[PDB]
This record gives structure tokens, sequence and C-alpha cells, in this order.
């Protein structure tokens, strides 16, 4: 059981809906400015159009 | 493509054209109204108000 | 002495952790089945 | 209510406001259920 939980250690123990998007679309922004996050959530978020 | 051709001589608006008549049965026969993408309910309202306009 | 410090037999603690890692792995599943059918509820009311 | 039942509207709004009702239950519960995630994965950091 020891060794077992030694390769278990190993596997990682204890949403992100738009995460990689709204992150990428933060990175690569052209903007000096606030860039509030409900703008990010509110662009990333359209789903219909 | 609807919103572009309307308004020239080919599709005109009014009542009487067949092809907006056939275009609105085509919607009619999609539609559900259940489980369905907002276009199809768009082209609805905007097909019939084309074929209110004389 | 390690047994009486931790109180519980390391039989038990380590069948209790394997125990504890698939309940965990449950209900990340669990979790993520409800996020997906929540956010797919609420594109379809969106839509509706 | 009559317009609405004759053309057929009263019944979608009636699934709407259903579905409306369910994925609010749904949030109420995902909710309750992150915290109990959290709790759960605080257990399990102490049972690691």
């Amino acid at each position: 059981l020891q060794d077992l939980k030694k390769e278990i250690l190993d596997s990682p123990r204890s949403i992100t809906s738009n995460t990689v998007a709204k992150s990428e679309l933060q990175k690569s922004i052209k903007f000096s400015g606030s860039i509030p996050e409900i703008y990010l959530d509110v662009v990333t978020k359209e789903t219909i159009s | 493509f609807i919103l572009t051709m309307y308004g020239s001589k080919f599709i005109p608006f009014g009542p009487k054209c067949q092809v907006t008549e056939y275009f609105k049965d085509c919607i009619l026969d999609i539609s559900n109204e259940t489980t369905n993408d907002v276009e199809i309910s768009i082209l609805k309202g905007i097909l019939n108000l084309f074929s209110k306009i004389r | 002495k390690a047994e009486k410090s931790l109180g519980l037999s390391q039989e038990e603690v380590i069948a209790l952790f394997e125990k504890c890692r698939n309940k965990y792995k449950e209900g990340q599943k669990k979790y993520m089945e409800i996020d997906e059918a929540l956010n797919r509820l609420h594109n379809s009311l969106k839509a509706r | 209510s009559h317009f609405m039942k004759g053309t057929l509207l009263q019944e979608i709004t009636e699934n709407l406001l259903y579905a409306s009702a369910i994925h609010d239950s749904a949030q109420e519960n995902m909710a309750l259920h992150l915290e109990n995630l959290k709790s759960l994965k605080a257990e399990y950091e102490d049972a690691k």
C-alpha cells in the first residue's frame, strides 16, 4: 500500500469555462488602460452572435 | 443574404411576391420555437416585415 | 509511538485517503457534468 | 390570456418559466455543491 500511495502522491491530490479565451484576449489587448474583467467576460461569453 | 437581397428589383417588397411566400414557408417549416437558433426567428420577423412593406 | 500520535491505524488512514481520492474524483466529475449542464441550459435559455 | 393561449405563445412562456425555475434551482444547488466540494477538498487536503 505504501508503494501504491507513493505513486498516488505523484498523482495530483486536492469552472474555467472561458478562462483560456479570456486570458488570451487580455494578453493581446493593445490597450493601456483599466480593461475591466466584465468587458472580457461579456466579449468571451456571447455563444449566439 | 436575405437582408442583402431585399430592396432590389429582383426581390422587391410586397405581399403578392411568390419568392417571399416561399421563403416564409421554408422558415415556418424549420422553425420549432422550442430548441431553435435565434437566426431562424430573426429571419421570420424580417421576412414578415418585408412582406408587409408595399 | 507514531500510531498513538496519529491515533488512527495507518492502514485505516491510507484506506480513508484512497476512498477520499475516489470521492474527490467522482465529485469533480459530477461538478464538471453539473457545470456543463448548467452552461448548456443557460445558453439554451438565452436562445429560447 | 386568450390571445396568448390561441397563438400558442402561453405554452412557450410556461416552458421557458419552468426551464428558468429549474435553472435557478440548479444554480443554487450548484453553489451548494461548490461549497460542499470546497469543504470536501479541504477535508481531502487534510487527508493529504
